[PDB]
């Protein structure tokens, strides 16, 4: 058996150190030979899930080697619905990603002339560090490269982007960090439990053995020790998957950086933290988990609402779309702790939903913004009558996110409510209201760019908006194909995803309830 | 054989047709929707035979096309249920549908991008089949997300008017309001059922409580309230007539209005088990009646005028469908006589409107009979309709609902009664009201406008439309053929003989006659003021839309503005400030050690005699802490 996930995550990083050492002078040839890995990176990832059973064992293509046996931590991947959901998701992106940042780094100057390679081995680093952490069956490999990818993003934001980069990376990094710290101490503290429990040979970081010692029983725990493992896990997340208040970070830094890098952020990149949740909180901390389902819900729940109702009062642009951003990843959150097979099930769903979502938005967002100079809402005006393409997508987007049925999200959005209401149904209702709140911050940002008389610069002056470019439109087209795809048949997704959130909730003991009648 | 389907998919397609080919088919998109349109109507004919040519149980038709969200016990599978009360509206829909569309080829031939708007037609015409063909509440709901966006689309159009985004963007939050409602109709459902399928749910509704019934009934009334257009959430109808007359046409006559409609009947064995939520559909629906038509009678617009009635009609529909089995019936005989002669009364509008140099205040109408015959005599043919008058078609299908309001009972029964009454009166009043200024008086006419008689392909559909609010209501209402063809799906409550027919039918008439005879006397034996006349409080309320739209910018606008601003507020300087304040501490104390930092090696020693410090500890340790 070939060592596919291997593989999987090592192409992006070999593309990223091969594209960073060609010459200044093949700029052109740095692109494209970028594309071709992100491309391989996909093709990898289609055979993967094509071989992929989703009837058969928990995790599949499942490789085992010894890295570091003496911190009981070895070189485990393995792949699962939700991880599989995620590496999808991850690999078709990174390309319309690097497709859509074509000529984002063109404008930076010195760095010896990298700037192009620097900008495309950074994104592929990305890539490949995202990629090993959803396919890492271990805790401590896990931690590495979820701690690991901050840094080729922190490069990614402070190099490139605005003229704040310097203060976005710099929170971005710090927040995440301080999270990822936290995290590290919870990690060392299950290496003590683990090692002081009789449950394994020596302290472990194998994912699977300690799941199954905690699900069996043998591995029993202080409830305190596990409460602030959990905590510590939590925290780590929240940070990363920008969990009301621990959001504040995105905000800077999905407005600095470039639109595909913000993109690459929010997208994938975030969408590591609600899976490191879903997987690493749950399956190791049932108990603790449980505990603080009222909690972690309240604050999920608060951060829908919270994060829509700033997007109804941001001036900008990028802005607004990345509070929308914390808003679903509250959703996504929302439907992780409620602990329920829809619930679930809707919150991967609506990972891999908005990834998609999301992309398109903000980086149809980001070429109305190059086009322009500004990134103001009041800034534009009626720019239907010079790009209707652009206003169009634009709109579809929007719609998407909006959770309309005929696209992606809703069947998600949906798909978490029912399940926040089998088991909590005031905080159903309360994240329901934000079915009308995106409604609001979608289409009032519509009216004020897209509609009314063309404000001056836009359809003339030495900055005229211009339609979508052909690349632009090779970028959206895929992803508003992907959005309706999923929301009329999302199926071929929860076949996949239904079994995994299965055994998830198999192993935390978890079932949802059954009708009252 | 036809699958049932491809009435949802014939639409559809042509519309992402036209909206992939673009500019490429603009020069003739526009067939390609009116032809899909029509084939969705021949494809609605067929089906409904086939129901025809079928007996009992056989008549419905039920389709499961594939799995779509099996996810743990959820499992629900799209699918469609064509049965009786079905196929009526499929046929409304499609019939009145592809004469809008005939009507706006010529309506919208003058006018660019006419294939786009065919094109949000036909996802329209889509959303609207997927709405009332889904078997399930789940179908129900993308068939009224996307019945949303198409209106939002559609009054969206001729997107550089500022007044038409803000009323596409008015009625789509509006409308989601009444989807969040019906969210969480269907989540309730979920929860206490375990299904979404109209069977299982409708399987189980004995069970649940009247409590938890009732909630059910009244968030799918909020819903309607939402689609339908009834208080609080009407206010949408007005700015909504900024868009195409075409667009008004199909979302009041037909389709978005009546979707709340359908969703009330549909759920009528929900409601039936649920009489608190009858009680709450049976007031909103008087309610709103009687402010639609209150706003009617001072509405100076045409499309404003239309609007409101077509908000009090739809009015008389909740009425009717919250007084239940009794009702259901009429509800839905008194929506088909609605669709045909308001989607005519709006294609007449729309004409005159052509014709006016797109002018709409009835002030610059007047003497238009003359000059527009065959459009006056078609929105006259849907004014009797609407009117009641014993011909047209509205008349028998009124009748029956306000005999079943009042055929409720007891104080329910007079209450409903005597509202449905002066609904009836004030309906009258102010339609000929508006026929009045429109087409008799002085010309009134301003800016040397030149009206035309409308084109043969605007013509042909409103003759049509008319002929339709001539024969629907006996068709339908005489012999209790509609009673009967929706006795299957529809509860059959039988009669009460609350009281004889004919003086119910009297008193109809009777007041009808006096509002027509206020009207006369107001505008037609009186000369019709060409300016905005000073009245009652009561009648400035109407012309500001009974101040609704007032209370929504006070509370709502005002309030979530405030909420908006505070939440900001809390970011900026709670959120945000946190970390900030944590930041500066780690600074200040920087700054702090750096200053022990003197910079004397002695400052050093001393410190390095603090090693002191250390003895003591290591010393102390043994001292018991
Ligand atoms: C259970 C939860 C229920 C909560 C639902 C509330 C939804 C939000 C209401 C406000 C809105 O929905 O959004 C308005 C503004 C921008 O409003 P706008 O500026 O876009 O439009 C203005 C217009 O200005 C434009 O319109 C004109 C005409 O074209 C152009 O001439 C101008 O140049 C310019 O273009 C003009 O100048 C201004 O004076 C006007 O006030 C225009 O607004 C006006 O609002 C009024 C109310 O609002 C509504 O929705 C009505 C429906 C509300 C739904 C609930 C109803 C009751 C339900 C009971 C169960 C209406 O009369 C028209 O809706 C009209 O449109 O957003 C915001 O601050 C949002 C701030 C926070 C919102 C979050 C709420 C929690």
């Amino acid at each position: 058996t070939f060592p596919w996930l291997t593989v999987l995550w090592a192409v992006p990083v070999v593309g990223a150190a091969v594209v960073i050492l060609l010459p200044a002078a093949q700029q052109v040839l740095a692109k494209w030979l970028a594309l071709a890995v992100s491309v391989l990176t996909l093709a990898v990832t289609a055979v993967v899930a094509i071989g992929f059973d989703p009837a058969a064992a928990q995790y599949q293509f499942v490789e085992s080697h010894r890295w570091i046996p003496s911190f009981g931590t070895g070189y485990i991947l393995g792949v699962d619905g939700i991880a599989l959901a995620l590496v999808v998701l991850t690999a078709v992106l990174v390309p319309l990603l690097i497709i859509a940042g074509w000529n984002d780094a063109s404008r930076q100057t010195g760095l010896a002339g990298r700037s192009v390679q620097a900008y495309l081995a950074l994104t592929l680093a990305v890539e490949g560090m995202v990629l090993m952490s959803l396919v890492a069956l271990d805790i401590l490999l896990f931690y590495v490269f979820f701690e690991a990818m901050l840094i080729p993003m922190y490069f990614l934001i402070g190099g490139f982007g605005g003229e704040n980069r310097s203060r976005a990376a710099v929170k971005f990094l710090l927040y995440n960090l301080f999270g990822g710290l936290i995290m590290l101490a919870a990690v060392i503290g299950l290496y003590v439990v683990t090692a002081g429990s009789d449950a394994f040979a020596a302290g472990t970081f194998d994912f699977r053995e300690i799941v199954a010692a905690v699900s069996s029983g043998e591995f029993a725990v202080n409830p305190a020790i596990m409460n602030f493992l959990f905590l510590g896990f939590m925290f780590a997340f929240a940070v990363k998957a920008p969990l009301w208040p621990f959001h504040r970070w995105l905000p800077d830094a999905a407005v600095e950086a470039t639109p595909a890098s913000a993109v690459l952020m929010m997208a994938v990149m975030d969408k590591v933290g609600t899976f490191g949740m879903l997987r690493y909180c749950l399956q190791l901390f049932p108990d603790a988990s449980t505990y603080f389902r009222p909690v972690v819900i309240t604050l999920a729940a608060i951060g829908i609402v919270y994060g829509a109702v700033l997007a109804i009062g941001q001036t900008d642009v990028m802005r607004l779309i990345a509070y929308t951003s914390i808003s679903h990843f509250g959703f996504i959150i929302l439907g992780i702790f409620v602990m329920t097979s829809q619930g679930q099930s809707g919150s991967t769903l609506y990972m891999i939903n908005h990834g998609i979502s999301t992309a398109a938005l903000f980086l149809i967002a980001g070429f109305l913004v190059s086009r322009r100079g500004s990134r103001l809402i009041d800034s534009y005006g009626g720019v239907q009558k010079v790009a209707p393409v652009l206003a169009g997508t634009f709109l579809v987007a929007g719609l998407a996110t909006l959770s309309l049925p005929g696209l992606a999200p809703f069947i998600s959005e949906f798909l978490v409510l029912i399940g926040t209401f089998t088991r909590y149904p005031v905080v159903a209702v309360f994240a329901a209201t934000a079915l009308v709140l995106s409604a609001v911050y979608i289409l009032w940002t519509y009216q004020r760019m897209m509609t009314g008389p063309v404000r001056d610069g836009i359809g003339d002056g030495d900055r005229p908006v211009r339609d979508l470019v052909p690349r632009e439109l090779v970028v959206v087209a895929p992803l508003l194909a992907l959005l309706l795809v999923l929301g009329i048949y999302p199926k071929p997704a929860l076949d996949v995803i239904n079994p995994a959130v299965e055994h998830t909730l198999t192993t935390i003991g978890q079932t949802d309830p059954e009708p009252t009648v | 054989w036809l699958p049932v389907w491809l009435l949802i998919a014939l639409p559809a397609a042509g519309a992402t047709i036209l909206l992939l080919a673009g500019r490429r088919s603009d020069r003739w998109g526009h067939l390609l929707g009116c032809a899909m349109s029509l084939a969705a109507f021949a494809v609605g004919t067929v089906l409904f035979a086939g129901m025809l040519g079928r007996s009992g149980e056989e008549r419905a038709v039920h389709e499961a096309l594939f799995s779509w969200v099996p996810v743990g016990g959820l499992q629900v599978d799209f699918g469609l249920q064509l049965d009786q009360l079905s196929v009526c509206f499929v046929l409304l829909i499609t019939g009145v549908g592809s004469l809008i569309h005939i009507y706006s080829i010529g309506y919208m031939a003058e006018d660019p991008d006419r294939r786009r708007f065919f094109a949000y037609l036909n996802l329209f015409l889509a959303a609207m089949l997927l709405l009332v063909l889904a078997d399930n509440y789940l179908g129900l709901y993308a068939g009224w997300e996307g019945v949303g966006l198409a209106s939002y689309l559609l009054i969206g159009f001729w997107s550089h008017k500022p007044s038409a985004a803000t009323a596409a963007k008015k009625a789509f939050v509006v409308n989601r309001v009444g989807d969040m409602g019906l969210a969480i109709a269907l989540m309730i459902m979920f929860a206490t059922i375990g299904s979404i399928s109209f069977a299982g749910v409708f399987a189980a509704a004995p069970g649940l409580s009247e409590a938890t019934l009732s909630a059910i009934g009244l968030l799918l009334l909020l819903g309607a309230c939402g689609k339908s257009a009834q208080v609080p959430l009407q206010s949408w109808l007005g700015d909504a007539m900024e868009g195409p007359t075409p667009v008004s046409a199909l979302i009041h006559a037909a389709t978005m209005v009546t979707a709340g409609v359908y969703l009330i009947v549909r759920s009528g064995p929900i409601f039936d088990l649920a009489p608190t939520a009858q009680t709450g559909v049976v007031i909103v629906g008087a309610v709103t009646l009687l402010f639609g038509a209150i706003i009617g009678c001072a509405k100076d617009d045409i499309k404003k005028a239309l609007a409101a009635s077509t908000m009090s009609q739809i009015g008389y529909m909740v009425l009717a469908a919250g007084l239940g089995p009794a009702g259901y019936a009429f509800a839905i005989m008194h929506l088909l006589t609605h669709g045909f002669f308001k989607a005519g009364l709006f294609l007449g509008a729309g004409s005159v409107m052509h014709a006016m140099n797109d002018e709409v205040n009835m002030r610059r109408y007047g003497g238009l009979r003359k000059v527009l015959p065959v459009t006056f005599a078609t929105f006259g043919l849907g004014y009797l309709a609407i009117i009641g008058v014993p011909p047209l078609a509205g008349f028998f299908s009124k009748d029956g609902i306000i005999e079943a309001a009042l055929g409720a009972g007891g104080a329910r029964g007079v209450i409903l009664g005597g509202a449905a009454i002066l609904g009836a009166g004030i309906t009258a009043f102010y339609m000929t009201r508006v026929m009045l200024m429109t087409f008799f008086g002085e010309k009134r006419w301003a800016a040397n406008s030149h009206p035309h008689e409308a084109p043969a392909v605007m013509t042909w559909p409103m003759i049509l439309l008319a002929v339709g609010s001539v024969v629907s209501g006996g068709a339908l209402a005489i012999g209790g053929t509609l009673s009967h063809w929706l006795e299957p799906v529809v509860g059959t409550h039988e009669a009460h003989h609350a009281v004889p027919v004919w003086v119910v039918t009297a008193i109809v008439l009777a007041v009808v006659a006096v509002g027509i005879a206020v009207a006369y006397r107001m505008y037609a034996r009186q000369a019709v003021p060409e300016e905005v006349p000073e009245g009652s409080a009561l009648t400035v309320a109407a012309r500001r839309d009974l101040y609704g739209d007032a209370f929504n910018e006070a509370v709502f606008m005002r309030g979530g503005q405030t909420l908006t601003a505070a939440m900001v507020t809390v970011d900026d300087k709670a959120v945000d400030g946190t970390a900030g304040g944590l930041a500066a501490l780690v600074s200040r104390t920087s700054d702090a050690l750096r200053q022990v930092q003197t910079g004397f090696a002695r400052s050093y020693a001393l410190s390095m005699l603090g090693g002191s410090a250390l003895v003591v500890a290591a010393i102390l340790a043994v001292q018991l802490w």
